[PDB]
């Protein structure tokens, strides 16, 4: 679209919004029997965590905890696929509900 | 971030491995929940024949057989449709074939701790001419397959007639119920061992990251993530330095 526009912390706010939605398209994909939705929305929503744990700035403190966030978050994730355990990708929809709600907050005040 | 960025080296061939994984379970639920359909009208077909079978009403044996002509049309449409990946999983594509082995195609999956031991596995045809009584060999002889149940025959033949009787019509069924039934337990089999090698890949994973595999539980993920959380709103600045390097092009892909 309009991305080069985008700062650096909207850039993340717009990784953090799309695993949500993979995560939620997941879940309905479950609901509804179609596991190939279901499998590619994860690996979708998968493939954000690691990224966002990858592009972490590891000599900053905050990076420790998030990191650790996001491998629980990635091994979660990869339970609740093969088990199609919408509790589980809950679970981790609240997670990541409560980094972007903090991180539209800390993009704001600053 | 180059600490980070040696970190998904390190971590890239578990990564790929467990995508892998992921795909070829996916792969196999696709194909047990189709055959877990084939099999509840296979159950439907049975309570047709069970009731043509105690019919004296021949117009009421050939509403029963519309029934069953369309619920086997229902399973051939299974069988030809399920799909993953564009592969066609239940129309005998990846059916044995030991009578001719150059006409044999098989699904690789890799397996076993550190997911490089591959298995060749193999999905019978679930059309309704490939389900009924076999014969010595793979095949089905004539009238012996659910694509060939016709109840109006019953009212010109004795229960225990050969072949069309009400006894060798419900044997078919019988025999492709339990056919259904055996490809999803094979199935189930392949599903439990690649369950154990991605849990077997997470381990690794959790070995080579530790004090970032340090998240064991529920009750930790909450009290961290709530704890995270706070932290970043707390430290706007911390948070944009640890976090906000991203480049452009890669959101974009991420985000299709």
């Amino acid at each position: 679209n309009s991305v080069n526009t985008a700062t650096p912390g909207e850039l993340t706010l717009m990784l953090y919004n799309g695993c949500l939605k993979f995560i939620r398209l997941a879940a309905q994909a479950i609901e509804n029997d179609d596991m190939e939705r279901k499998n590619e929305n994860l690996i979708k929503a998968q493939n954000i965590i690691q990224e966002l744990n990858f592009t972490l700035n590891r000599n900053i403190e905050l990076s420790a905890s998030m990191g650790a966030m996001y491998d629980y978050m990635y091994r979660r994730l990869v339970q609740a696929n093969i088990k199609n355990d919408t509790g589980m990708l809950a679970e981790v929809e609240g997670y990541v509900t409560d980094f972007r709600d903090a991180w539209k907050q800390a993009i704001q005040s600053e | 971030l180059a600490i980070s960025e040696k970190m998904r080296g390190q971590i890239r061939g578990l990564e790929m491995a467990s995508k892998n994984s992921q795909d070829g379970i996916s792969l196999i639920q696709t194909a047990e929940g189709a055959l877990t359909e084939t099999h509840a009208i296979l159950q439907r077909v049975r309570e047709l024949v069970v009731q043509a079978g105690n019919t004296g009403t021949a117009t009421d044996l050939q509403s029963i057989q519309d029934e069953i002509s369309a619920l086997t049309d229902e399973i051939d449409g299974i069988s030809n449709r399920t799909e993953f990946n564009g592969k066609k999983l239940l129309d005998g594509t990846y059916k044995v074939d030991t009578a001719t082995p150059a006409n044999q195609k098989n699904l690789v999956f890799q397996i076993g701790a550190n997911a490089t031991q591959q298995i060749s596995v193999n999905i019978e045809d679930m059309g309704a001419d490939a389900l009924g009584i076999k014969e010595a060999d793979g095949s089905i002889a004539a009238l012996h397959s659910v694509n060939d149940l016709d109840v109006t025959k019953f009212a010109d033949n004795a229960a225990d007639t050969a072949d069309i009787g009400f006894d060798a019509q419900l044997k078919v069924v019988d025999e492709a119920i339990n056919q259904v039934s055996s490809q999803r337990a094979k199935l189930g089999a392949v599903q439990n061992r690649l369950e154990h090698t991605i849990n077997n890949l997470s381990a690794s994973g959790e070995n080579l990251t530790a004090a970032e595999s340090r998240i064991r539980d529920v009750d930790m993920a909450k009290e961290m993530s709530e704890f995270t959380k706070n932290n970043i709103l707390s430290q706007a600045s911390q948070a944009m330095l640890a976090q906000a390097n991203q480049q452009p092009q890669n959101v974009l892909q991420l985000l299709r």
